[PDB]
């Protein structure tokens, strides 16, 4: 019921990896399952920070992590690298730059002001 | 050990694996027999050859002590029509010591011999002589028709005919108080409904067998739970310490290793007992030392077997030895000591691998080329790895694989009836 | 069980009679062997979920968090953590090392030492396949895994992440914005460190929490001591001692008395095996649950309300103990509520 | 279970014989007692949360 009729989120159910789907097959005196899982691959190490300091306000990723290469900061989802420009749509604003430990300085892009200009 | 595995499994083929077998055992090498050094022969000439016997009315009870019960001395001339042992098989009488030995002795009518046995009823069993339900001795009797008989009758033998109740085991009553019958008060005078309780026997030489006199001797005794001074004719030997031996201590037999003990028995205690009532100590009958007795067998063995369809080499693990003579079946050139025991026959290597044929306590084994042998090794735990954990570094996947794995779960059993 | 030693230890006449009633002796051992194997499988299923034995990182800058009582203590010859050391010291095993030499029992002492008394009657104890040191290496790997990689140390190759970020994501999992963790990072680290210190002192002071592991040990010890004590029963025989029977009776009479004792002794052994087998089913169920909790509380973040302790599950760390696993479950519990108007 | 009553209820001769075969009578009750305790624990675990 939990692997075939639905999608289990239990880490040790339906095989190793993130459960994606499954298909039952019968056998004498029992059941054999084919469990389809998703396993991440080919990771790379990037620089990271818990928040970005813009104008003194602290910006936290709405989802994902703030990650960077040697020249630019991007926001990505956790399980598959896909850098996106950090904009005001992808972030929460709270607190300030004097509170978050490890905060870094990186301009956050305003998607609307340039259209209005 | 490999053959032991094959017999246990009822097979001529054994799959690779670990099999358990019987605990390591050794055999006894010699037999120790110890009895007190008694030189006097028991009074067979007084018990069975008396000029006069007591009547069943007032039977005698002779105490026997400090003698050798060599009853073969009776074979040259005694003849016993009746003989039965209750507490011991008669074939064991010569390997045992007896204690608290008493010989009851009396004369009865031949048809009454059958009433002596425990559980019987009748005028003797109920009013003159009764054995207990759990009697542990021997009853012997013979036809003295030329000793206790007289031409005009032998009126010196009496039995009790009247009593108001039955006797309890081994009681005597020699009272002549006149018996009152029929609820008819009687002031000590024979008469209507008043009887002298005792009657005589005839025992004429011309009577048929049921009326001939018989001499009965009952030998009452106890076995194996006390010091004993009456003992059979088996010869003693010297005592050997600290070896696996067979033994006989005053009739108590068994095997084990005899060692000196710090236990101190009270003057009346001959044997000790452990927690499960097994003798674990004895007092030697000639020199009063207390000896402990331990079992000869001890240990535990298992056999490491490559499949027999591949190789006949095995390694044997002994759980109770240090190996640094040894309680092993054999000693080879390859001896490895681990927490799980002493492993003999497997080579040891300093490598580590995935486990097969598990031994225990960190050790596994396998059959390998380099010309092949059994190898003992420690287990690996997968392989070592590490992470960087820089406090500002994150790893993020850039690709993925979708994989499919299987899992098997039994659902049902064969239904039976 | 050496089912011959228990019945006819050192007795030839008994041993030969026992051959006819021999299929039963073999069957008892087959059941016990199956149990013995299952017990190593249970240990492996609970702890051996990691094939990559990760070393404790050289960098201890896990934000403001401590964890030194949880991680292996390098000053010891063992790889036990401080908390594990306490757990191992409180659960009492009857003995250790599994070796008693014959010479060690060659005296009066054999009757006082219950383990020796069990061995002389054919009852033995087998060592576990994994040792305490190996288990400590497995718990070490699990901790290195969750301290540095968290969720992804399993279900794929381990990825590193800063510790504070790892918890930030666990807070989003609960349903609390990540902003709380960063703004209150010092408070959170201090509460965590204090909680661990309280556990350490609690375990040092009161051992009753560990009664469950002590009970497993005591129950098996009692079952074996019971088998020795039951040897004294007569079972309808004249005497419980084979030597008394054999000394006083001839073969055909002795055979009756011996057969009564043999049947009775098998009855005791069958009772023992059945009880061990039922208990084995119970320990397996516990082991399966333990394995599930290991994977769902340590290798991931369970959202089941009654798993990983009370409160919202945030993270957990396993520790080993004799015959079992002890978990430290870290949960988030809300506090100091106020009532507001709502719509 | 009163394992004496079940075997030798109101009988002296039987009761005394039963003493030799006595470790078994005790063992049965120990198992039943353990079950009886577990049954209250089960009730408490399900409802007393
Ligand atoms: C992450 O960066 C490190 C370098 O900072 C890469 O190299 C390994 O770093 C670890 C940790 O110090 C060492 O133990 C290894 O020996 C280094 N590898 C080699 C070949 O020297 C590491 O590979 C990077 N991670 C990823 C996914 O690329
Ligand atoms: C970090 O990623 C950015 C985005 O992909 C890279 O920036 C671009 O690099 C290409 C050359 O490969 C240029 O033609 C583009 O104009 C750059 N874009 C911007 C906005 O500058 C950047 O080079 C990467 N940095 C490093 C150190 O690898
Ligand atoms: C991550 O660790 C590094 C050290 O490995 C920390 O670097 C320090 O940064 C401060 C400025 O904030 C400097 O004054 C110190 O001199 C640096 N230390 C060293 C040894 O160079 C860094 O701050 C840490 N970051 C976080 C978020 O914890
Ligand atoms: C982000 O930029 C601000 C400046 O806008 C940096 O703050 C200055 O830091 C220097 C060196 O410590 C001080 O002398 C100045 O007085 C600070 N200025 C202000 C307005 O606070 C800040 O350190 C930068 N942050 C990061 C993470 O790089
Ligand atoms: C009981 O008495 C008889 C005699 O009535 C003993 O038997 C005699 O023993 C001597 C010496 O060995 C022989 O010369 C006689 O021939 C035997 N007589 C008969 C009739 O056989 C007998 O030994 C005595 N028994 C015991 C135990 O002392
Ligand atoms: C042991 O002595 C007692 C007391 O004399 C006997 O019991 C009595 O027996 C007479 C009949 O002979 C009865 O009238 C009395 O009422 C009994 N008294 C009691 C207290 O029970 C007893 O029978 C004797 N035991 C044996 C084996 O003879
Ligand atoms: C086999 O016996 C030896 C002793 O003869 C044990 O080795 C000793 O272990 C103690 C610690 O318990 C050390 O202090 C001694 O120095 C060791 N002595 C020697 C000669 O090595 C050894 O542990 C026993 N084997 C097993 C598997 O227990
Ligand atoms: C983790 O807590 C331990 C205490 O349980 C800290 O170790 C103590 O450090 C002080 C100095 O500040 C010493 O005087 C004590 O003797 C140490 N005690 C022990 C048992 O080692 C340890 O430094 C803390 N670690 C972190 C990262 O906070
Ligand atoms: C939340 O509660 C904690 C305590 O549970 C508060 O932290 C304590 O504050 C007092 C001062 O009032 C200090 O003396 C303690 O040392 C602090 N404890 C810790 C672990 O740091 C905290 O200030 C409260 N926060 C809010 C927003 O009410
Ligand atoms: C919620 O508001 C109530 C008042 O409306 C607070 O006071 C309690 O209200 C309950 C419900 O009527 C009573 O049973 C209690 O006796 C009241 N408490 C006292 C001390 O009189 C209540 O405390 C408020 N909740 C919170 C979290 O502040
Ligand atoms: C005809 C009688 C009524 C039948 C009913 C059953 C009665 C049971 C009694 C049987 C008689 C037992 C006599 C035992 C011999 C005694 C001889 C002796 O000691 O000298
Ligand atoms: C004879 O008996 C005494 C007393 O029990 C004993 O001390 C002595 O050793 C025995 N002797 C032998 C067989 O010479």
């Amino acid at each position: 019921s939990e692997c075939v009729l639905g999608q289990s989120k239990r880490v040790d159910f339906c095989g190793k990896g993130y459960h994606l789907m499954s298909f039952p097959q019968s056998a004498p005196h029992g059941v054999v399952f084919l469990h389809v899982t998703y396993v991440p691959a080919q990771e790379k190490n990037f620089t990271t920070a818990p928040a970005i300091c813009h104008d003194g306000k602290a910006h936290f990723p709405r989802e994902g992590v703030f990650v960077s290469n040697g020249t630019h900061w991007f926001v990505t989802q956790r399980n598959f690298y896909e850098p996106q420009i950090i904009t005001t749509d992808n972030t929460f604003v709270s607190g300030n730059c004097d509170v978050v430990i490890g905060i870094v300085n990186n301009t956050v892009y305003d998607p609307l002001q340039p259209e209005l200009d | 050990p490999l053959s032991e595995t094959k017999c246990t499994l009822k097979s001529f083929t054994v799959e690779k694996g670990i099999y358990q077998t019987s605990n390591f055992r050794v055999q006894p090498t010699e037999s120790i027999v110890r009895f007190p050094n008694i030189t006097n022969l028991c009074p067979f000439g007084e018990v069975f050859n008396a000029t006069r016997f007591a009547s069943v009315y007032a039977w005698n009870r002779k105490r026997i002590s400090n003698c050798v019960a060599d009853y073969s001395v009776l074979y040259n001339s005694a003849s016993f029509s009746t003989f039965k042992c209750y507490g011991v098989s008669p074939t064991k009488l010569n390997d045992l010591c007896f204690t608290n030995v008493y010989a009851d002795s009396f004369v009865i009518r031949g048809d009454e011999v059958r009433q002596i046995a425990p559980g019987q009823t009748g005028k003797i069993a109920d009013y003159n002589y009764k054995l207990p339900d759990d009697f542990t001795g021997c009853v012997i009797a013979w036809n003295s028709n030329n000793l206790d008989s007289k031409v005009g009758g032998n009126y010196n033998y009496l039995y009790r005919l009247f009593r108001k109740s039955n006797l309890k085991p081994f009681e005597r009553d020699i009272s002549t108080e006149i018996y009152q019958a029929g609820s008819t008060p009687c002031n000590g005078v024979e008469g209507f409904n008043c009887y002298f309780p005792l009657q005589s026997y005839g025992f004429q030489p011309t009577n048929g067998v049921g009326y001939q006199p018989y001499r009965v001797v009952v030998l009452s005794f106890e076995l194996l739970h006390a010091p004993a001074t009456v003992c059979g004719p088996k010869k003693s030997t010297n005592l050997v310490k600290n070896k696996c031996v067979n033994f006989n201590f005053n009739g108590l037999t068994g095997t084990g290793v005899l060692t000196e003990s710090n236990k101190k028995f009270l003057p009346f205690q001959q044997f000790g007992r452990d927690i499960a009532d097994t003798t674990d100590a004895v007092r030697d009958p000639q020199t009063l030392e207390i000896l402990d007795i331990t079992p000869c067998s001890f240990g535990g063995v298992s056999v490491i077997t490559p499949g027999t369809n591949t190789s006949n080499q095995v390694a044997v693990l002994y759980q109770d030895v240090n190996c640094t003579t040894w309680r092993v079946y054999s000693t080879g050139s390859n001896v490895f000591q681990t927490r799980a025991g002493c492993l003999i026959g497997a080579e040891h290597v300093n490598n580590s691998y995935e486990c097969d044929i598990p031994i225990g306590a960190g050790i596994c084994a396998s059959y390998q080329t380099q010309s092949q042998s059994i190898i003992a090794y420690t287990m690996s735990l997968g392989a070592e790895n590490s992470v960087a954990y820089s406090n500002n570094s994150i790893a993020i996947p850039t690709n993925f694989t979708i994989s499919v794995t299987t899992e098997i779960l039994p659902v049902s059993m064969t239904k039976t009836s | 069980v050496d089912c011959t030693m228990y019945i006819c230890g050192d007795s030839t006449e008994c041993s030969n009679l026992l051959l006819q009633y021999g299929s039963f002796c073999t069957q008892l051992n087959r059941a016990l062997t199956g149990i013995a194997v299952e017990q190593d499988k249970n240990t492996q299923e609970v702890f051996a979920q990691v094939k990559q034995i990760y070393k404790t990182p050289p960098i201890k800058d896990f934000g403001g968090f401590n964890f030194s009582q949880i991680l292996p203590d390098p000053s010891k010859p063992s790889k036990r953590s401080f908390i594990e050391d306490l757990l191992f010291n409180k659960v009492t095993l009857a003995d250790a090392g599994f070796i008693k030499q014959y010479g060690d029992c060659l005296g009066d002492i054999a009757a006082r030492d219950l383990i020796c008394a069990q061995k002389f009657n054919g009852l033995t104890v087998l060592p576990p396949l994994l040792t305490d040191e190996m288990i400590a290496q497995y718990t070490s790997a699990l901790l290195a895994g969750t301290i540095t990689s968290g969720w992804t140390f399993g279900a794929g190759a381990a990825l590193q992440i800063p510790f504070a970020m790892q918890m930030a994501y666990r807070f989003n999992g609960i349903g609390v914005t990540q902003n709380v963790l960063y703004e209150n990072q010092k408070l959170i680290a201090n509460q965590f460190n204090s909680a661990i210190g309280k556990i350490q002192d609690s375990l040092s002071s009161t051992a009753s929490a560990l009664g469950k592991l002590q009970d497993v040990v005591n129950q098996n010890a009692q079952a074996l001591n019971t088998l020795v004590k039951q040897l004294s029963s007569n079972f309808g025989a004249i005497s419980s001692v084979l030597n008394d029977i054999l000394s006083r009776l001839d073969p055909p009479e002795a055979e009756v008395q011996i057969d009564r004792l043999i049947t009775g002794r098998l009855q005791s052994l069958q009772t023992y095996v059945t009880q061990q087998l039922i208990r084995a089913a119970e320990i397996r169920a516990s082991a399966n649950l333990a394995a599930t909790k290991m994977s769902e509380c340590v290798l991931g973040q369970s959202k089941r309300v009654d798993f990983c302790g009370k409160g919202y599950h945030l993270m957990s760390f396993p520790q080993s103990a004799p015959h079992g696993v002890v978990f430290l479950h870290v949960t988030y519990v809300p506090a100091q509520e106020k009532n507001f108007t709502t719509a």
